[PDB]
């Protein structure tokens, strides 16, 4: 009933042609808290207490100024041609709202809130530059045609230039802005005393003449980019051959009946062709082109005739060797029953024309629906017709695509057949892909679903099945399944077959979904008020449903509290560790600026500290230009970063949090404007180095022959150079090479001579090759040495087997077979070592809930893991029912590993089985137990203590059997959220000293420092610090342009171990060279199939130093658990080589092996990553630190959430994963 | 099998008299109701009502309509026509 | 017809619409006289209408647009509606 939000839009003035010369957008403040709250029954006490903010109570008045040209006389009338606009905002408090609110008369008055000529913030202005087809100089007035040369807009003013802080001198800033394409100028609607502003010009068009119809001839996105052109067809209605500034030219031919391009040629002269049917619908495509100057594909139609069927059944049954792709069959009329020959013969043969004239029978024999019902109502219905129509097995309107990936002489892979059904409202009901043989649901001829399944060769994977409310909202959805058909299943039987899985969608009168009911057994729910939205999760709603007793989550919703501009200013969380206690109400605070952009943000921990100590800054501070670009960001945890872009929006100059000065060289305005190089220096360095450089392809014949035209073909970066040799017609790398910089060299790719770059580069250069199908799936791959992979796919395009031959060797089967669920999840995998993994799913969610791996020759269960979950999806228990393993002494069964969570899903505790001798978790990985050791394993429990800022502060570890009792103590800054162990400091005041300017941790342990490069990847870690002239044991790295690690170089300096352990990373190949400073000790080539964390299989090939107890060409099969951690590694016969248990935060709980020699070749461990010797494991872009759980450094990725320096997966390591670091935001 | 039904009620309409034409309905009340298929959900999206008031150009009604509005005593003053 | 690329045609019965082949752009037939013929008198004279559109159809001059199309392409039918 009360305290609504309200906005009002008032036109203050308009011209005689009705255009809005002056307009005000009024946003009213939040109403004074009333005595009565009408919705508290479902709220935490603090949702009312924290519902009010200063940002909700301001009166915000956004004012527009404008003008338009009007060409009005006796011969021409062109109205409303805008040429100028300005926008400003006035702010007043709640106390400034007039009684009765605002209206036009109150505003037009001399002393009104905006009539009173007081200052207001300038948001921006725009101008239209009109032309006449001859001049670039803007016209004072437009032509009849309103040809616009370009658009001008403001980007900067002094409030946005101050935002660059100290990153640039003012002399340099004025110079840079002009170099960057900005023009300093006046206001369109100026006020006395205002300063000049900077504008950007964009959207450039050179127009042709009346004889050409008034069409464009040349265009450019911005003033600084190259212009591009096109050819008009004979009638200036169609675009022909668009052409790039680089001379790259495309080409096309149109079906003039539809003015629709059907033949398309790219810049590398490759071709694509479709045709259209009588109605203009695309029907089937063909392709051809060259890959290495050699033609491949299906070629033109006359070289391989094909006529698309009109018949869906024929399409389903077409042979593999078709010279086409994406063949189409349309059946939009399938809903409308059709007259059969038999009913024709029994009736229509003599009476066809009566029903035809009665408009029941259509030209094609279809039966009219509406006319038929009228025929029945009129009592003229005929029983042969009644039966025909009643027995017509009509299906929703649909179409079929035959997706092929075949070409030339190769028809070997089966056609992927997908039938899609739409409803009568144009919405998607479902689609199904023909799949492989196996179990599927059965159906009756009336489209009635049978939940029971039977084996068939003919089954389709039905997915996305949805039922709608006729507005277009889902009201019900179904889980994916296999059907022994492709035909649409009636919705009535789907509703009836209770055992089938489906969800229900509950909406309010607006159409907002307010309750989500799932097959899982719980539901989501939400509440909207004018100021906030309350998101109740399954664990909270589970309290009604009534595993950790959901009472814990009772009334612990996530609540978004909005300001009066519609921005979220508070994020309210309720933190409880017990169902019988009160929540610690945690509010992340956010402040928006005058433009509505986030101004700043801070978490509850530092927020409260800030209240008593105001020298504590926010997690984020921001500055924006007049178009909303993030010119500057600053963080108490991650430092200050400033960026100045070009007109397109790409960086020209930036200063990192660490003060590194970087700049970008682009092509000039006569050219395409592509990036050419990046140079950088630290503040201490005066001369920058060229660390990035791009050699771009043009439009030459050689470039076209290898499909490289317009591509960057030589990419120089911080590691070396990547060079494209050739691309496929599918846009994939067909062939590429790579060469790295010599250890002692810097990335300073100066001059114009490759000779220099070649002198900088090492002589270790390689090329890899790949074979692709016509859709770009990888079929084969040859690595840097010559080891070759071969892949197979199922009909759905999923991997269904895999092979690998080593150079000069007989091909081995790595994967005997692989098959998937209707949802595409691994269902069964059969490995070449005679090891079979079965995957157990929960149909309600299509979630993997268990893993079973057996060695069928002795039906030995190697592992059997089951996963139990709460209502949200936090794993609450994991149990391995398989025999504990041969390395154990007198133990057969491992205990269930339990997990405890708080109201925020933080992992509070976990249990499990650990090695009796595992001891203290540190950066040093332990020796494996060997089976001859008769090793004892014991139970453990571990408790995770988190602070009010969401940081992990303590890990309490215990194991009463051995008294492995200790606590890991994490010291967190009392000014920032940066944290280290007590090892480096116990003092919250000194924690900040253990980090650099950008938030990168300075040290691991005393004696082991972290040497960071200019971008954030770790350049070098000291492992053994020695004094005077001694050489330090160090591990150093080389990373590429995307941070990908190219090299791991571990240098041992001991006199009895002066040794370099050189690991080079190549796609699917690990080159592991271990040598003493004077001689090779080992030289191992590891070729891999699949990906780490996805049960990758590796083959170990030695060229030198193979151990006496090691076979060559040895196969190593990794069996990962649910999160990608490698549980077991098996040999080529399926025997266990080694095993490892992990602590939730990546520690090692249990470690054993058959042979320590074999164990030394296992690097892939926690969540699929390697256990780097340093204890700090590299994941893309960052390193993982197990004793903290907060890695080593931050990222620019955090924005809207108000997150701290960094933390691992929002503190739920056993449920949530983020191997690529893409989660923060 | 899901069906939607919408029903409209009209009130306060008028004839121009002077130029002899139908002006329109001052008040249009539209109810939307989700008669979703049996066996689908335990509950239907609750129905919605749109209450629209229009100018007819007959000030007697256009003014009278002001008392048919949902009331909020804490609301801002309502609007009246402006001629210029 | 040579001056234009596209044509919108209203068929009042001059050509068959039950064809497998397209209807002619220009034909020799004549419009059909409807059963419900009627007239208006408010303009002071009789205006009597005896026909109604049977189909609506589009033609494109394809050689003017392309160039390699057989000469008999002016009247090329692209699409139509049947009005029953």
């Amino acid at each position: 009933a009360s305290d609504p939000q309200c906005s009002q839009n008032i036109t203050l003035s308009s011209d005689r042609f009705g255009q809005p010369l002056k307009q005000l957008s009024v946003q009213y403040p939040r109403r004074q808290q009333p005595a009565i709250n009408l919705y508290p029954d479902t709220l935490p006490d603090k949702l009312l207490a924290n519902s009010y903010d200063d940002q909700q109570r301001q009166l915000r008045l956004t004012y527009q100024q404008s003008s338009w040209h009007h060409l009005t006389n006796n011969t021409v009338r062109v109205l409303g041609l805008p040429d100028s606009t300005r926008s400003d905002i006035f702010t007043y408090g709640a106390e400034n709202v007039p009684a009765g609110g605002l209206n036009l008369e109150l505003l037009s008055d001399k002393n009104s809130l905006i009539a009173d000529d007081k200052p207001r913030e300038y948001l921006g202005q725009q101008k239209t530059a009109y032309t006449d087809g001859q001049n670039t100089t803007p016209l004072q007035t437009p032509t009849r045609q309103a040809l616009i040369a370009f658009t001008e807009t403001t980007v900067f003013n002094q409030s946005t230039l101050s935002a660059f802080n100290g990153s640039i001198p003012s002399d340099k800033l004025s110079t840079t802005l002009e170099q960057a394409g900005y023009q300093q100028t006046n206001y369109l609607f100026p006020r006395t005393g205002e300063d000049k502003v900077w504008v950007a010009h964009h959207g450039y068009t050179d127009y042709g003449t009346a004889a050409q119809f008034w069409r464009p001839q040349k265009q450019s996105n911005t003033q600084l980019t190259g212009k591009i052109t096109l050819i008009w067809d004979a009638n200036y209605c169609v675009v022909v051959q668009t052409r790039d500034a680089a001379g790259l030219t495309t080409s096309a031919k149109y079906d003039w009946r539809f003015l629709t391009p059907v033949q398309l040629t790219d810049i590398n002269d490759n071709q694509h062709l479709i045709t259209l049917d009588a109605l203009g619908r695309p029907i089937t495509l063909r392709f051809w082109g060259t890959e290495n100057g050699k033609m491949t594909g299906y070629s033109s139609p006359e070289k391989a005739s094909f006529s698309p069927p009109s018949d869906v059944n024929a399409a389903i049954e077409l042979k593999k060797p078709l010279p086409v792709a994406q063949c189409q069959v349309y059946a939009p009329e399938s809903w409308m029953p059709v007259l059969s020959q038999k009913t024709f013969n029994r009736l229509a043969e003599q009476d066809w024309q009566k029903l035809y004239n009665a408009r029941i029978i259509t030209e094609d024999g279809r039966i009219c629906t509406l006319a038929y019902r009228r025929w029945v109502q009129s009592q003229k219905a005929i029983p042969q017709l009644i039966s025909l129509l009643n027995n017509g097995p009509r299906l929703p309107p649909h179409s079929l695509t035959l997706t092929t990936d075949r070409y030339d002489h190769d028809p070997e892979q089966q056609i992927r057949q997908q039938v899609v059904f739409s409803d009568g409202f144009g919405r998607l009901l479902q689609a199904a892909a023909r799949h492989e043989a196996g179990m599927a649901r059965q159906r009756n001829e009336d489209g009635s679903l049978i939940i029971n399944v039977q084996h068939t060769e003919n089954r389709w994977a039905v997915t996305g099945r949805t039922e709608y409310d006729n507005k277009g909202q889902p009201i019900r959805t179904y889980q994916p399944y296999f059907l022994n058909d492709w035909r649409y299943v009636s919705n009535d039987s789907a509703r009836q077959e209770k055992e089938a899985y489906a969800d229900t969608h509950v909406y309010d009168p607006i159409g907002r979904e307010i309750k989500v009911i799932t097959a899982k057994g719980w539901f989501r729910r939400t509440l909207f008020t004018p100021w906030f939205t309350v998101n109740e999760d399954e664990n909270d709603t589970a309290a009604e449903v009534k595993n950790i007793d959901p009472k814990l989550y009772q009334k612990t919703p996530t609540v978004s509290v909005y300001d009066n501009r519609g921005l979220i200013i508070r994020n309210i969380d309720f933190h409880r560790t017990t169902a019988n206690g009160d929540p610690d109400t945690r509010i992340t605070r956010h402040q928006y600026d005058i433009h509505g952009h986030l101004n700043q943000s801070i978490d509850p921990r530092l927020y409260e500290a800030k209240q008593t100590n105001n020298t504590i800054k926010p997690n984020f501070l921001w500055q924006y230009d007049l178009t909303g670009n993030p010119l500057c960001t600053e963080s108490i945890d991650a430092g200050r970063t400033v960026t100045l872009n070009d007109i397109e929006g790409r960086p020209l100059l930036t200063v990192t949090a660490t003060g590194v000065i970087q700049t970008r060289q682009y092509e000039t305005s006569s050219l395409p404007g592509r990036l050419l190089s990046v140079a950088e220096q630290t503040p201490e360095e005066k001369t920058s180095r060229i660390t990035e450089r791009l050699i771009w392809a043009g439009n030459t014949e050689a470039e076209k022959d290898h499909n490289l035209a317009g591509q960057c073909v030589r990419h120089y970066d911080t590691a070396g150079v990547t060079r494209l040799e050739s691309l496929s017609l599918t846009g994939t790398v067909l062939s590429q090479s790579s060469q790295l910089l010599i250890d002692t060299q810097e990335a300073n790719w100066t001059g114009d001579n490759e000779t220099v770059w070649q002198n900088m580069l090492a002589d270790d250069i390689y090329t890899t090759l790949s074979t692709f199908d016509a859709t770009g799936a990888l079929l084969t791959q040859t690595d840097a040495k010559g080891n070759i992979q071969r892949l197979a796919y199922d009909v759905a395009g999923q991997l269904n087997g895999s092979w690998l031959t080593l150079k000069g060797q007989t091909e081995q089967v790595i994967i005997k077979s692989l098959t998937y669920s209707a949802a595409g999840q691994k269902l069964r995998e059969e490995h070449g070592n005679d090891v079979i993994t079965e995957y157990s799913y929960e149909p309600e969610t299509q979630r993997l809930i268990g893993i079973k791996t057996r060695r069928p020759s002795d039906t030995k269960v190697l592992q059997d893991l089951r996963y139990e979950y709460d209502p949200v999806g936090n794993v609450i228990s994991i149990r391995n029912d398989a025999e504990a393993t041969r390395f154990w002494h007198n133990q057969k069964v491992m205990p269930e590993n339990t997990y405890t969570y708080d109201s925020l899903y933080q992992l509070i505790s976990a249990t499990g089985r650990e090695m009796a001798n595992i001891g203290q978790q540190s950066h040093q990985f332990p020796s494996p137990a060997l089976p001859s050791d008769n090793n004892t394993y014991t139970n453990y429990t571990r408790t995770y203590t988190y602070d009010r800022g969401g940081n992990l502060t303590k890990i309490q570890h215990s194991s009463p059997a051995t008294q492995n009792n200790y606590t890991t103590n994490i010291t967190v800054s009392n000014r920032s959220n940066r944290a280290v162990l007590s090892t480096l400091t116990e003092d919250p005041a000194q924690v900040d000293a253990l980090f650099d300017a950008g938030g990168h941790q300075n040290t691991l342990i005393s004696g082991q420092n972290l040497n960071w490069n200019t971008r954030g990847e770790l350049q070098q870690v000291t492992l053994v610090k020695r004094d005077k002239g001694a050489n330090d044991d160090r591990e150093w790295y080389r990373y590429s342009g995307d941070g990908r690690r190219m090299l791991k170089i571990n240098e041992q300096q001991a006199s009895n171990n002066a040794q370099t352990q050189r690991v080079t990373y190549l796609p699917n190949l690990e080159l592991r060279l271990t040598q003493n400073s004077t001689a090779t000790t080992e030289d191992l080539q590891v070729i891999t199939v699949g990906e780490a964390g996805r049960a990758q299989v590796r083959v170990l090939h030695w060229e030198s130093g193979k151990p006496e107890d090691i076979d060559n060409n040895q196969l190593r099969y990794s069996y990962d658990n649910l999160i990608g951690s490698s549980q077991l590694e098996l040999d080529s016969e399926g025997q266990i080589i080694s095993e490892e248990e992990y602590y939730p935060y990546g520690g090692t709980a249990l470690w054993a092996a058959r042979n320590q020699t074999e164990a030394s070749y296992k690097t892939i461990r926690y969540s699929g990553k390697e256990r780097d010797a340093t204890g700090l494991y590299y994941y893309g872009y960052r390193y993982y630190q197990p004793w903290i759980g907060r890695w080593l450094s931050s990222a620019p990725a955090g924005t809207i959430d108000g997150l701290n320096l960094y933390r691992m997966v929002r503190n739920n390591p056993v449920t949530l994963l983020d191997p690529d670091g893409l989660m923060p935001t | 099998g899901n069906k939607l039904v919408t029903t409209l009620r009209y009130a306060r309409g008028a004839w121009d008299g002077r130029e002899r034409e139908f002006r329109g309905f001052g008040y249009v009340e539209q109810t939307d109701s989700h008669q979703l298929a049996q066996g689908n959900a335990p509950e239907r999206t609750p129905p919605a009502l749109t209450k629209n008031w229009y100018a007819t150009g007959l000030p007697v009604i256009d003014n009278a309509l002001s008392t048919e509005y949902w009331r909020d005593d804490q609301a801002f003053a309502g609007f009246s026509p402006r001629f210029t | 017809q040579a001056d234009w690329l596209f044509y919108l045609v209203f068929d009042y019965g001059e050509r068959s619409n039950n064809l497998k082949t397209p209807p002619a752009f220009s034909t020799t037939g004549s419009w059909l006289c409807r059963q419900d013929r009627f007239s208006r008198y408010e303009y002071g004279f009789e205006i009597r209408t005896r026909r109604l559109c049977r189909q609506v159809l589009m033609y494109h001059h394809l050689q003017a647009l392309d160039s390699k199309i057989t000469e008999h392409n002016g009247p090329t039918l692209v699409s139509r509606l049947i009005l029953n």
